């Protein structure tokens, strides 16, 4: 039988991903431009884009963690269904 | 992607573990009850997401063919050795790879569903390979998962 083995490891989440990923691209570019493509670095500008950058990166991490959570909830149900294979 | 005759019949029995009120469909409400019976706490959106990932006709419920179809995609199983070793490590107070027979009784007779003192004796008899009153849990888990 299966003994101690277990299963091997949505528009809303997709929407969250596309907007956050576009924001990562936007903010990476603006931090790069304001730190490397200017004659004089404006620190207020760099702080603003760093805040927008971290918020976009952390939004993508939040979606990925939610997808891992959903995947394990699904694996839980598949594991429960597989208990019936024990005959 | 492939299921046998015997497996289809057994997954019919499995469908009954989910279809609580017995009407041939799984709703978010029935899914929530089953998930909570397993000590999990999915939110409303997570239950709807689970229904939506497998519901092909978009009626908001899971029928038996949609249920069977998703089981085919995840038939592959994997060994649980590392995860079980990590559960034993929770009780390894000094992180030395050992749990004493005394600490094992203290844990098993007080935490979770519990074992009786007699059941603990049978477990320790098997686990304490060297008869030194100490359990090398990496070795014990490897024995059980072999
Ligand atoms: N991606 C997904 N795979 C599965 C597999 C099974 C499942 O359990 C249910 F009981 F809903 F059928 C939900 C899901 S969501
Ligand atoms: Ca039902
Ligand atoms: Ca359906």
């Amino acid at each position: 039988g299966r003994k101690l083995e277990l299963t091997k490891a949505d528009t809303q989440l997709t929407k969250r991903v596309k907007n956050a990923a576009a924001n990562v691209l936007r903010e990476t570019w603006l931090i790069y431009k304001n730190t490397k493509l200017v004659k004089k670095i404006d620190h207020a500008k760099v702080r603003k884009h760093q805040r927008k950058f971290l918020q976009a990166i952390h939004q993508l991490r939040s979606v990925k963690m939610e997808q891992r959570k959903l995947n394990d909830q699904a694996n839980t149900l598949v594991d429960l269904a597989k208990t019936q294979l024990e005959h | 992607d492939q299921l046998t005759e015997e497996q289809i019949a057994e997954f019919k029995e499995a469908f009954s573990l989910f279809d609580k009120d017995g009407d041939g469909t799984i709703t978010t409400k029935e899914l929530g009850t089953v998930m909570r019976s397993l000590g999990q706490n999915p939110t409303e959106a997570e239950l709807q997401d689970m229904i939506n990932e497998v519901d092909a006709d978009g009626n908001g419920t899971i029928d038996f063919p949609e249920f069977l179809t998703m089981m085919a995609r995840k038939m592959k199983d994997t060994d649980s050795e590392e995860e079980i070793r990590e559960a034993f490590r929770v009780f390894d107070k000094d992180g030395n790879g050992y749990i004493s027979a005394a600490e094992l009784r203290h844990v098993m007779t007080n935490l979770g569903e519990k074992l009786t003192d007699e059941e603990v004796d049978e477990m320790i008899r098997e686990a304490d390979i060297d008869g030194d009153g100490q359990v090398n849990y990496e070795e014990f888990v490897q024995m059980m998962t072999a």
